[PDB]
């Protein structure tokens, strides 16, 4: 009938930071221990 | 297979007594499964041997080997671990202790020849080794003057005796 057809997207994407980085001025020293 | 090597650097001593020699860091490193052949590897293990961190450095960079860049990585590794993990001071301190290559396993394969003949053709891999340890290079042996060998032979001519004599 002149229809035209396309195929439907079917996912539209729509849906519902820890730094512990050892210290360099330390110098290997475990950092929990305060003293 | 075997590991050994790498547990090398689980080893735990007991504290310093007063004023005792510090004893000099030791790293171990190695590098499993290369694709370069033993007997090639050797020569680059034997050529670095004894150098400083630096020289050792320096040599391996402008060699033509495909496993100078293989053993460069591998001493740079080292050197990164020596002052992060262990703890060293001054970083080019390090030379190299010990520098050698095993075997790994190896991969077999077929080789036509002619006249429907052929031959076992063996895929060759090697295990790099190296012992870094901190303090500055050992001096290396000078060749034994006169002095010497004329000191040799009097000290034998010296330590004979008359034989089944007694
Ligand atoms: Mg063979």
């Amino acid at each position: 009938l002149g229809q035209t057809f396309t195929f439907p997207d079917l996912f539209p994407e729509r849906k519902g930071r820890q730094k512990h980085s050892p210290d360099p001025r330390r110098g290997g020293v475990p950092g929990w221990f305060g003293l | 297979i075997s590991r050994k090597w790498e547990k090398k650097n689980k080893i735990v001593y007991p504290p310093q007594l007063p004023g005792e020699p510090r004893r000099p860091a030791e790293i171990y490193h190695c590098r499993r499964q290369i694709k370069y052949s033993k007997d090639k590897m050797w020569y680059l293990a034997k050529l670095i041997r004894g150098m400083s961190i630096d020289q050792a450095l320096a040599q391996l960079e402008f060699s033509d080997k495909k496993g100078a860049q293989i053993i460069k990585e591998v001493l740079l590794e080292a050197q990164d671990m020596a002052v992060r993990d262990h703890n060293v001071e001054f970083r080019s301190n390090l030379y190299v202790a010990e520098s050698t290559s095993g075997r790994g396993q190896y991969l077999k394969r077929i080789r036509y020849h002619g006249r429907g003949r052929f031959g076992i053709m063996e895929k060759v891999f090697c295990h790099y080794f190296v012992k870094l340890v901190e303090g500055p290079p050992p001096p290396r042996e000078a060749p034994k003057t006169a002095v010497a060998h004329a000191r040799e032979y009097i000290q034998e001519l010296r330590n004979r005796t008359i034989t089944h004599a007694l």
